[PDB]
Formats: structure tokens, C-alpha cells, sequence
């Protein structure tokens, strides 16, 4: 194995003996983790090895980021481990994670540090009217003036005040 | 800051409680008193002194083990378990195997019932005993070991006293207390043998090593 | 929380007399600074779960402390008769019996010892738990003084009979010539015969009888009953 | 209130004086060492045992008195004067009434303890003489058989003490006076 | 090696015995750090050596600068180490480091 | 000053730990009781005045040491070691050099040893030297205890305890010799010269 | 308050050390026990009565000295060496001069007057106690030798000696004559 190996001290009390030949180490470590009862994880720099009774789990809620986006963050970074995936709904905020303690405490911390990291640009539109007039019309009945409100006064009074979530 | 003095009056009695109960101070105080009774002195050398010299050698040995509990520092009890692995390993090495198994089985018989399976020796490879079974068994295993050293230390002086009481009965001096003659010549056996630099030289080597 | 002081003052009452009586736990080998810390560790370690309850639990403890101190009183009484026959004690009408008591406190302490001691103390709460009015069972208590004396006498039976024959033969030596001062002539030799005769049976006989007279946990029902 | 716990220090240091004054342990602790002085071996049975048996024997006599005071329990000081009635009927049966009224006219609870203890030292010293009598016959009958022979000069003490010690345990002594002393006080067995 | 070597306290309890020969030492140190069980880091002025049980890790989120704009600082400063790189999305704020404590 | 009364009461329970171990009170108080037991006395004078004379003699060599610390004494790391350097150049004088290396491993001019490494060896060296000079005092009295016990045995009075006769002679052999002032002169000249 | 009372209890901690070592009570305490052991009596008066009788006799020459401290009294630091000369005229009267000058070498100071007075009161009490031991050795030997005149060689004389020891102490009424003897050396 081309990486250093960090064996914990609760899985350092078990013993082994016998003539071992290393000609396929990635399958020998996978077989011996099940025959001895162990969990292991390789994050890209080292291989951590714990015994099976140290596996912890947690459920964490993402307020404003989807699971399919966080899972693409793990696929693009290199921490995606297909043995211990993320169980949860595909477009939601809640999921369930379990595995080694160095993988759980990285996924929880990098998910609550992605809720802590998480607007609309203004735009001017011009709408030409083909069958009506903007602006008011005025006429007289021999002494008095009558003013009729146009289309630009009717919509301006409709959106007046109006602390309302329009989308 | 006097609202935490109710816990200070607990922590300033619990810190000498582990010293007088569960560390190596128990062996040094028993050996140092039993060599005072071996010579035959009552007051001197003033065991107020001997509880200071035994505490200086016990803090001498307990200094690297206690310091790892400070480099670290329902839910806080699993945090203090990681902080208390060196003390449990020191208590395992020097307690008795047949006595920890008694305090382990009497605890399981206490908690679950009389139909509990009896724990045997073959747990010792991967399973570790609790801190409430080592701590009563360590004190008794050092009372047994210090009384074992003190009987050996006791023997030469008794050889002096039984010849002194024999030669004072060869002569017709039966109305003569042999303490007043033996107590000078019982003191030469402790200064020509320089046993103060031999008991402290050996009791340190039982727990630590040189070079 | 605050009731554990009463639950450790009820354990202290039973454990303390036993400590007071046993030769490897008295004030000679256990000074005041570590003493009151051990008996709370042991009392909390043996718990199975109103003034006169501490006196009832003290009376069960004095009966247990005399039963656990049964084999050392025999060796001390053995030494006081060996030391008495050779001389060295008629200034009141010791140095030798403290050696046999220190020897039996080690030869009991190596094989077993504290395991059978805390086995007796842990089986004591399986028959005489408090608030059930246990009691030290008077009708076997009356022969307890006799048993230790009988054991000591049989154990010391060689050395007294040999020193008695040395006194008849030295009394017969004075009838042939009364100008001998044969009272003080025997006083020089009886302390060498009381060592030479006990050298022939110190090793094979004496460490067996300490393991023979040791009180075990199977005889607690014959010494403790309950009123309730 | 820490004064109520200081009163517990008025109990742990005073209970050896009440046991040594008004409890029947005074009668057992005198006669047990008195027969030991009668035998002639002043280190057996080794006073730690003679005080252990004499304390456990007196804890069978005091238990029917202490139990009835518990099942019962100057205004609230009028509760205890009825609580000590079980100890007060006990302190009249074994004390003389020429000393009971004498410490009064110059029955009170303080006027019977100096009279009960003086009646127990009196009732113990004339039992120990009767116990003394057979032994004097023994060391007067073994010291006179030497003078019949040509043994006028040998010391008889080193011959008297084994012949006095192997007879008392073979005739079961220490289980005969431990029974006969407790039969005076309680319904034993 | 033309730099001083700093060995930790926990990695000074192991022992070695034999006849050795240094003629290019950066490959010998690479081979012995895997056979004995060790991690090491050359920061430009010394060579720190720890054992593998002291490898620590941390997750840190960058607020106002990206990962590529921090890797250009590590490349231009010469503190970049290809054995223990930074794992994370290429233009984001959060990443993951692991290696020796220095 | 409620943050300082704990610093006063702990200092008042810390000086009984230091004066009873690391000063010359250890060697002083042991010989006064060994000469008390050599004469055959149990309660005379007491256990209290013998620690009083030994404490007054103990500060005769410690007050020149304590004054150097009062004039001299996170900046308090290296402030304490030179305040105790006048106490640690005294502890190298009366201890064993091989013994302090046993506690330092488990030259001396270029580096003084650690302060916690030589205080137990100083205590064991003064208990050993007090046992050695305490054996010497016993011998003259033992001679006048064996003479009267063998003169009464020259007569026929074998049933006579010689403690009632030896006790007058033992304390005229201590007052015609002027014993009590003679031991205190040698105890002072063993530490501070005249 | 608490500190102003704890410093008074620290004063009461020092008071048994001065009353047991640096005053007349060192002389008074020895002689009552040396005559207790001289009469063949093991423990029978007390250890509490003899320590109370010698203390009540010890304040008779102490209260004339310490009343001037109530008369007289960093201002208090220099005045305590000023108004304490009345005790130093008592510690310079009974202490040996060369023992004082030796402690001052290794008006004189008080710290050298404390052990030089204390080491002289023990020697003078031992000299008084030897003369008290002497009239009882004679009665111990003349009652243990008239038994040797007879055939009483196995006879401990300590039960016939003890009545003559105390009747030769109440005839000489040696308790009040000794208290009156120890007072005229001071008053």
C-alpha cells in the first residue's frame, strides 16, 4: 500500500500470526477487515483503521443546499466512498450518514459549513402599447374639467405601498 | 467567584482522595512506617515527615501519567474516557488479576441479578475492566505487596532481639528489659547497611527504570 | 447525591472493626492519611444495592472481625507459650510471638487471603442485609474463647513437654549434689532447646495450620441469623 | 446547624464512657481478666479478644433495652424521660437501695449510675475469689510433692502453669463461665 | 540532506540498527518513512519528522478568496506539497487538509 | 482580599510541609528525642518544647537564606528559579551526588540540578546522619545501665529492677558533662562556623 | 470579619509555643513529673492536673511582666522592639551569657535569648530532680536488703517500698514546700 496506515488503539489489541504474502494488498485488506471485524477508510493521504464497534452515525439537515449538489461536491473533491454512501432523499435537506469517525466528522462539518456559506439583478423592460394610450385624457363641460386616468396611473396605484412577496 | 467554591471544596478533597487511595503513595507510606516499627521507635522520625517524603517520591513517579490528563484538557463521560486511558493502564499493570475479576463479577451480580453469567479470565485480551473495579483492587494489592516487603525487612532485627534476650538470660539478669540494650545495636544494622538509600533505590526501580 | 453519605456511613460501620482487628490492617501498618480513603472504596465496592442502625451494623462487624482474625490469635498464643516456657516473661508475674504473628500474616496473604476475606464480607450482605435486623447468634459465641486456647495448646504441645523433661532431668541432677544453683543453670539452656525443637517442625507443620484454621464464607449461616 | 453535628462529636467520644459505666460490660471485663490472672499466663487470651467477647456479650443484653426506646420514639425534653424508662427499670434491679436513695436525699437518672457501677464491681470481686480457690489447691498440691522428693530448691512455677493450663481447657472452662455469667442477666439459649 | 532535521518526541522511541549508506538521501528517507511508519515535511528551512499516529486534519471554509487563488499563494510561496494536497471543489470556499501538524 | 486569604491559609499549610522536610529541623528534632529515650524518660519534657527549641535553632541557619529571596523576589517562569538559587546551592552541599543523579536520570558547575530532584535525597541524607549521630549518644548510658545491673547481680538481689537506680546516675552523667548545651554547640558548628 | 479573627487565632497558635518553650513553665513542668516517677507511681495523679497546677503557678511571675505590654500598647513594626524590654530583662537574668553571645556570634536581641533560656531551664530542672531522686534510692535499697538478710530472695520489694516513699513525702510535705521553693527563686 503506497500510503501510511493509522491503526487505532482499540483495534491494536487484537493479534495475528501466519505467513502472509502481499501480492494483492487492496483485496487482502478488504478480506481481513471482514474476517477480523474492522472498518477502514482512505481519504487520499492515509489509511485509517478502526474496529467495528467504533462506528458512529449522525443525521444532519441542510437548510438551503440539495443532497445531489453536496454529493457532487464529494465526487469532485475525492472524498466519495461508495462503501458508506449518504442515505437520504435526492432533492431535500435531510440525510443519514454513518461510517468511520474521521469520515462522519468530516461530512457533518463540511455540510454545516455549507449551510453557513449560503439575489436578483434589476432589469428594465420597455413595453409598447398598440391599442391604447398612456397618459390621461381631458375634456370640458362648459366650465369644469374632467380627467380620466390612463393605463400608467392605474397600475401605479395598484403597486403602491404593497409590502408583498411578488415573484 | 465564590459560587464555584462549593465545587472547589469537593475538588480539593477529591485530589488528595486519589492520592491517599489509588496511587503509589499507599505502598511508600506502609513501608516507611513498618521500618520505624521494625527498629522499635514510636514518635521519631515523626510520620508527618514520612507522609511528605512518600508524597515526594509518589509525585516523582506520577508526574508523566498525570500530565497527559492535562494535555487533553452522559456526553462528558465519554469525553473523560479518552482522557483517562493512561491511568487505567497504570492500574491494570499493578493490580491483581484474581481480585479485579471478583470486583467485576460482584458488580454484575449487583446490577443485573443472580442469573448473570460469571466472567472468567479469558476476557483479558480485548475487553478492558472498568475504573470502579481496578480502584478498590489496586489498594489491596499494594497493601499485600508492602506487607510482603515489610516482613523481609522485619526479620534481621528479630534475629538481633532473640539473641540479646538469650544472653541476658544466660547471665542472671532476668529483671532487665532487653530494649535498652538492643536499641543501640539494632541501629548499627541500618547505618552500616545504608538501607535508606536501598529501599528508596529499589521501590523506584519497581515502577520505573534507569538508562 | 446527598444520600450517598448515609449509604457510605452504613458501609463504613461494618468494614471499620474488621480493619481494627486484622494484623495487616491495624494502625501499626496504616497511618491516618490513607486509612479513611480505603474503607470508603471497599464499602462502596461491596454495597448490595436512625441512630441504632450504626450500632447494629457495628456489632455484626465486630463478630466478623473476630472471625477473620481467628487464625492469627492462635499463632500469637502459640508464641506466648513458647516464649513463656524459656523465660523472658516472669518479670510481670512479646518479642517471639510478634514473629509468629508476622509470619502467619504473610503465609496467609500469599495463597488466597484477601480473596477469601472480601468473599466473606460480600457473602455477609447476602444473608444479613441491613433493615432486616441481623444478629450475631449467641449460642455458638460462648465456645469461641475455648477454641483458640485449645488450638494453641495442641499446636505448642511438643516444646512444653520437652522443656518439662529438661526440668525433671535437671531437678534430678541437683539431688546428687545440691550445691549447683540449678535454677539458673536451666535458664541458660531452655532458650536454646526452645529454638532447636521448633526448628524441626517450623517448616512442614506450621504453614498448613494457618490454611486449616482460616474461616471461609460457607459457615456464615451458623454464625449470623436474622430477626424478621 | 453545625452545632447539631458537634453534638454527634459529643456522642462518638462519650459512648466509651457510657458503655464502661452503665452497661454490664463492667462485670464481664473484670471477671475475664481475673481468671486470666488466676491461671498464671498474662498474655493469653490476649486482651483484644477478652474485650471483643465482653463487648459482643453485652450487646445481647442491651439490645432489648435499646429496641424498646426506638419503637417508642422541657417540652420536647419531656419525650426522652419516658424513653429512658426501659433503662431505668434496668438500673434498679441490679443496684442496691441503700445506695440508690443516698445520692438523692443529700429515682433519678443521675442518681443511679454511680450506685449501679459500684454494685457491679462488688458483685464481680467475690465471684473472682471463688474462681481463685481451685488453682491455689493445685499449686499447693504440686509444690508439696517436690519437697517430698529431693527437690527442695527447684522452682515450681514452670511446672504449675502447664498443669493448670491443660486442665482448664480440658474441663471446658471458658465455655462454663461465659455461660454462667450471661445466665445471671438474660434468658440465654 | 542540507537542512537540519527535527524529530518529534513520540517518534524518538523507535530504534534502528544496521549499516547504512547515503548517496541520495531523499529517496532513502522516502523509503524509511514507509517502512518504519513516519510522515515528514520539508518547509524550506528544516525537515520535520513525525510518526503516522500524529497526522491531524481539519476543515476550513474560505469566505472572501477561492481555492485556486489560495493554491497560487502556495505555489508562489513554495509551501505547496504534492503528497498532501488540498481536497475540495476547484472554485469554492470549503476544502479539506490533512498531514503533519506543522 | 478574599482571593488572598486562600493564598495565606494555603501558605500556612505549605510551610508545615516544607519546614518539616527540607530544612535542618529534621536532623534537629530526631536527636533530641533519641537523647530523651537514652536516659529513660517517656513524658519529660514533652513533644512540644523539643520542636520549639529545634525550630528556634532551625531559623538560625535559614534566616540568612530567606533574606536573599526577599530582596530578589507570564513573567514568573524564570522569576522563581533565581529566588530559590540561594536555597538550591545549599541543598547540593548536604545531599549525596550519586543519589541525586539517580533521581535526575530516572558538569554540576555549568548546570545546577533540578530543585525537585535533590530535596528527597536531602531528606534521606539527614535522616541517615541523624541515625548515625543518634547511635553514639546511646553508648555511655548503656554502660552505666549494665554496671549497676551487674553490681546488684554480684549480690543476691536478682529480683530488683535497676530502672529505679539507673535514672539518678544517668542524669548526673548528663549534667556533669553539660550535655544539653554541648549537643547544641556541635549542631550549630556543623552548619554555621564561628 | 474573618481575617482579623484568623490572625488572632494565628496568635493563639503561637501562644502554646511560647508558653511551652520560652518561659518558666519549662522549669515547673519537669519537677512534678520527676517526683511523680520518683515515688514509684506510674500515672496515678494525672497528666492534666500537673499541667494545670504548674501553669497556674507559672502565671504568677508572668503577669507582672506582661502587664507593661498592656500599659505601653509601618508604625507598629518599630515600636514592638521598643516596648518589649521587660521580657528581655527576664530572659537576660536566668540565661547564661556565653550561650547568648554564641548565638549572637554564629542590648542583645530576643531571638538569641529564647533557646539559651530554654536550654538552661531543662538543665536546672534536671539538677533539682536528681536531689529529689536521692532520698528514695536509700529506702529502695534498705528495704530490699533486709529481705536478703532472710530467705526472701524471690520477693519484689516494690510493694513494701511504695508506702514508705510517699509517707516520706507527706511527712516532709514536699508538694507545698516545692512550690514555695520554686517561687523564691523568682520572687
Amino acid at each position: 500500500l503506497k500510503e501510511p496506515v493509522i491503526v487505532s488503539k482499540m483495534a491494536a489489541r487484537k493479534k495475528i500470526t501466519g505467513n502472509f504474502e502481499f501480492h494483492d494488498p487492496n483485496a487482502l485488506l478488504e478480506k481481513l477487515s471482514l474476517q477480523l471485524g474492522l472498518i477502514w477508510y482512505f481519504d487520499g493521504q492515509a489509511i485509517y483503521i478502526y474496529d467495528a464497534s467504533e462506528m458512529r452515525n449522525a443525521v444532519v439537515s441542510l437548510r438551503n443546499v440539495s443532497l445531489n449538489e453536496f454529493n457532487n461536491f464529494l465526487k469532485r473533491s475525492g472524498l466519495y466512498n461508495k462503501n458508506y454512501p449518504l442515505r437520504g432523499d435526492n432533492r431535500k435537506g435531510t440525510f443519514y450518514v454513518s461510517g468511520p469517525p474521521v469520515y462522519v466528522d468530516m461530512v457533518v462539518n463540511a455540510a454545516t459549513m455549507m449551510d453557513k456559506q449560503n439575489l436578483g439583478r434589476q432589469k428594465i423592460g420597455v413595453m409598447r402599447l398598440n391599442n391604447t394610450f398612456v397618459g390621461d385624457r381631458t375634456y370640458n363641460l362648459r366650465d369644469q374639467k374632467m380627467v380620466i386616468p390612463g393605463i400608467a396611473t392605474a397600475i401605479e396605484r395598484l403597486l403602491q405601498g404593497e409590502e408583498q412577496p411578488l415573484g | 467567584n465564590d459560587i464555584s467554591l462549593i465545587a472547589l471544596l469537593a475538588f480539593s478533597t477529591l485530589l488528595p482522595f486519589i492520592i491517599a487511595s489509588g496511587t503509589c503513595f499507599v505502598k511508600f507510606s506502609i513501608v516507611f512506617v513498618m521500618v520505624r516499627n521494625a527498629l522499635g521507635l514510636q514518635q521519631i522520625p515523626s510520620n508527618m515527615t514520612l507522609n511528605g517524603v512518600a508524597l515526594l517520591l509518589s509525585m516523582f513517579v506520577m508526574w508523566p501519567i498525570m500530565h497527559d490528563a492535562y494535555v487533553y484538557f452522559s456526553s462528558l463521560s465519554k469525553h473523560v474516557d479518552e482522557g483517562l486511558d493512561g491511568y487505567r493502564d497504570y492500574l491494570i499493570k499493578y493490580s491483581d488479576r484474581e481480585l479485579v475479576q471478583f470486583f467485576e463479577n460482584a458488580q454484575l451480580k449487583r446490577q443485573y441479578g443472580e442469573e448473570t453469567e460469571t466472567v472468567k479470565r479469558d476476557k483479558d485480551e480485548i475487553e478492558k475492566p472498568s475504573i470502579f473495579a481496578l480502584l478498590p483492587a489496586y489498594a489491596l494489592s499494594e497493601i499485600k505487596s508492602a506487607f510482603k516487603i515489610g516482613f523481609y525487612l522485619y526479620l534481621p532485627f528479630v534475629v538481633v532481639d532473640l539473641v540479646v534476650s538469650s544472653v541476658l538470660l544466660a547471665l542472671g539478669m532476668m529483671m532487665m528489659s532487653p530494649v535498652t540494650i538492643s536499641t543501640p545495636i539494632k541501629l548499627v544494622l541500618f547505618v552500616a547497611l545504608d538501607g535508606w538509600t536501598l529501599l528508596s533505590k529499589g521501590l523506584i526501580l519497581q515502577y520505573m527504570d534507569i538508562a | 447525591i446527598h444520600h450517598l453519605v448515609a449509604s457510605a456511613a452504613l458501609g463504613f460501620a461494618r468494614v471499620a472493626p474488621i480493619f481494627f482487628f486484622l494484623p495487616f490492617l491495624n494502625s501499626g501498618v496504616l497511618s491516618g492519611a490513607p486509612r479513611n480513603a480505603i474503607i470508603i472504596l471497599v464499602a462502596l465496592g461491596v454495597w448490595p444495592h436512625m441512630i441504632p442502625l450504626v450500632l447494629q451494623e457495628a456489632a455484626v462487624g465486630v463478630m466478623l472481625g473476630c472471625l477473620l482474625s481467628w487464625p492469627f490469635w492462635v499463632m500469637h498464643a502459640l508464641g506466648c507459650i513458647i516464649d513463656n516456657q524459656r523465660g523472658a516473661t516472669l518479670s510481670s508475674s512479646s518479642e517471639m510471638a510478634n514473629f509468629l504473628n508476622m509470619f502467619a500474616a504473610v503465609v496467609y496473604l500469599q495463597n488466597g487471603g484477601l480473596v477469601t476475606m472480601v468473599d466473606v464480607l460480600n457473602k455477609s450482605y447476602q444473608l444479613c442485609d441491613p433493615m432486616n435486623e441481623c444478629t450475631p447468634s449467641l449460642p455458638p459465641l460462648l465456645t469461641f474463647i475455648n477454641q483458640v486456647a485449645q488450638n494453641a495448646l495442641v499446636l505448642a504441645s511438643p516444646v512444653v513437654l520437652v522443656l518439662l523433661l529438661s526440668e525433671v532431668f535437671l531437678g534430678l541432677l541437683s539431688r546428687f549434689a545440691p550445691q549447683m544453683n540449678a535454677f539458673a543453670i536451666s535458664l541458660t539452656v531452655k532458650s536454646g532447646i526452645a529454638v532447636l525443637i521448633m526448628l524441626l517442625y517450623f517448616s512442614p507443620v506450621l504453614p498448613d495450620n494457618v490454611l486449616r484454621l482460616s474461616f471461609q464464607a460457607t459457615g456464615l449461616s451458623s454464625w449470623f441469623y436474622e430477626r424478621g
